[PDB]
């Protein structure tokens, strides 16, 4: 289940172990999935209020929505967290392929001339 | 002034600039196209041209530095570029 | 969530309305990969 | 008025050997000599010279003779042996352009109208051709005195012609990078095109070096040429030509795809053709 995105199920077996306390294990889980989650924010998603991901964990209202809100962005605002969905800078290299092509080019040029 | 980043500006800033109303920049760059000192296009939608050419000026003894400068890393690239044929074609040619 | 968050798809979803939109990716032509595709065969059938 | 010029190896030789002929005067001289040939169709030729007796002095150095009746003899010679040659200009040898060349043209050019000098190299070295024309203008400008009698470089090559390329191509015996397959071009263009790019990049960087330390005049007539090079410089990576580019390529590359896709089924068949050769071969051979 946590190959996919089943995440409530796993925090279902979270408690729902049949086995003996295994507690110190499903804290590491507890945790491995606290940033996973505290990525899963970072999506680009609208603003959601002050209960919807405040939630989606497992808390009510502590400053933990502060650990993250200010950990991160989707910051703390008016009943709001921000979108810095950017994904803007990267695009349109030409150049970096006027390298790595120009490497490739010459060595087409040398497996078909040169005798080897 | 601009660089060759945008070169590119709008009626508002000529406007401003000649403070000049908005009804006759237009014809003041076709008269400017006519002569011939600039070159560039017009949109008249986005209220902005694209200046390409300009009547080439004078300067002085300071702007020699900044094309000298823009001259010298122009240098290192074809160095740079250069040294990739040199090295990476080097069993093609001895 | 997940799908967005490896990459087998790209688009958003407005989680407070419920619809999932997805962007019409088109050109993947001039999206140099294909030339990838190419560059891995070349050099193959100068191999054979 | 004149596109280009043609210079022969004969002529190019034809001066080596002059000065190799005035070499013993070992102090300094440079070789002057008069240069033969017709043009036609706008485009210069080069055939024929030979030179002047000729000297020159450092002190009063504005001093110059050009025998005349060696001139006007053999060159009624050589009128004579072939009245299909005739004038053409001149050349001096041409280190670093000599003073007396400013007025040597304006003694002969009552032989030839467009009288055309050629300036060459004795000590051979350099990443471009040694082989450089001028020609006279007395251009006018629109400040100080107007009628200014400067020379001014029309591009120059080294041509041939069917009956030299025999000797040409005897006396060389040494290199010849022909094959021009997916190789000479990169060499003869790319690895040293670059280098060509390379002098011309330093020689506005030397005319440069009077930034409050060089010679006196300042810009005027050479600015506008520098600040429409920075003008002319080229689009950056942001529109279409990015992916007209790739667009472009990816087109080519497919093209490139089908005929290595061809180049080995090709040899394939020679080895199924080589098979059947020693296969065939053994058992009957033994």
């Amino acid at each position: 289940y946590l190959m996919e995105g089943s995440y409530n199920k796993v925090f279902l077996a979270k408690g729902n172990i049949p086995a003996e306390s295994y507690t110190f294990f499903i804290d590491i889980l507890l945790d491995t999935i606290r940033d996973e989650i505290a990525g899963c924010i970072e999506k680009a998603y609208e603003k959601i209020l002050f209960t919807e991901a405040t939630r989606i964990l497992f808390f009510n209202t502590p400053k933990k929505m502060t650990d993250y809100a200010k950990k991160r962005g989707w910051v703390l605002g008016p009943n709001n967290y921000y979108s810095f969905a950017s994904q803007q800078q990267k695009p349109e290299d030409t150049t970096i392929p006027s390298t790595e092509l120009a490497k490739q080019v010459i060595e087409y040029a040398r497996q078909l001339e040169m005798i080897v | 002034t601009r660089p060759a980043n945008h070169r590119q500006l709008t009626f508002e800033e000529i406007a401003k600039s000649a403070k000049i109303t908005v009804n006759e920049v237009e014809l003041l760059v076709m008269k400017a196209l006519s002569v011939g000192l600039v070159k560039g296009s017009i949109d008249e939608v986005d209220k902005r041209v694209h200046m390409t050419w300009v009547q080439p000026r004078v300067l002085d003894l300071q702007q020699i530095k900044g094309m000298k400068d823009r001259l010298e890393f122009w240098c290192t690239d074809v160095k740079s570029m250069e040294m990739l044929v040199e090295h990476q074609a080097h069993d093609i040619l001895t | 969530a997940k799908a967005i968050r490896d990459g087998v798809i790209e688009a958003s979803i407005n989680h407070e309305k419920g619809y999932v939109q997805s962007k019409e990716m088109i050109d993947i032509y001039s999206t140099r990969e294909p030339q990838l595709a190419f560059h891995q065969r070349i050099s193959f059938c100068l191999d054979i | 008025a004149v596109q280009k010029v043609v210079v022969h190896p004969l002529v190019l030789l034809s001066v080596v050997d002059h000065f190799n002929r005035i070499g013993k005067v070992g102090n300094q001289k440079r070789v002057v000599g008069v240069l033969l040939g017709s043009w036609q169709k706008k485009v210069l030729d080069v055939s024929n010279s030979f030179a002047v007796p000729f000297d020159e002095d450092d002190k009063d150095d504005s001093v110059w003779f050009l025998d005349h009746d060696y001139l006007e003899n053999m060159y009624g010679m050589f009128k004579k042996v072939n009245a299909r040659e005739r004038i053409v200009g001149w050349y001096h040898t041409g280190p670093k352009l000599h003073k007396n060349d400013i007025a040597i043209n304006e003694l002969m050019k009552r032989y030839c109208p467009n009288s055309v000098l050629v300036i060459i190299d004795v000590k051979p070295k350099d990443l471009g051709l040694p082989t450089e024309a001028y020609i006279s203008v007395e251009e006018v400008h629109d400040d100080g005195t107007p009628t200014s009698k400067t020379f001014e470089h029309v591009t120059s090559e080294i041509g041939a012609e069917e009956a030299e390329e025999v000797g040409v191509e005897h006396l060389l015996r040494d290199i010849k990078d022909t094959t021009v397959g997916t190789l000479s071009q990169r060499i003869t263009n790319q690895v040293h095109g670059l280098k060509g790019l390379n002098s011309k990049l330093l020689d506005i960087r030397s005319y440069l070096e009077k930034v409050a330390t060089g010679k006196l005049p300042i810009n005027h007539q050479i600015i506008y040429q520098l600040q429409d090079v920075f003008n002319l410089l080229p689009d950056v990576s942001l529109q279409e030509f990015v992916k007209a580019f790739y667009l472009k390529t990816n087109d080519q590359m497919v093209v490139v795809y089908l005929a290595s896709l061809i180049r080995s089924v090709v040899a394939l068949h020679n080895l199924i053709n080589n098979k059947i050769a020693n296969r065939d071969a053994e058992k009957k051979e033994g």
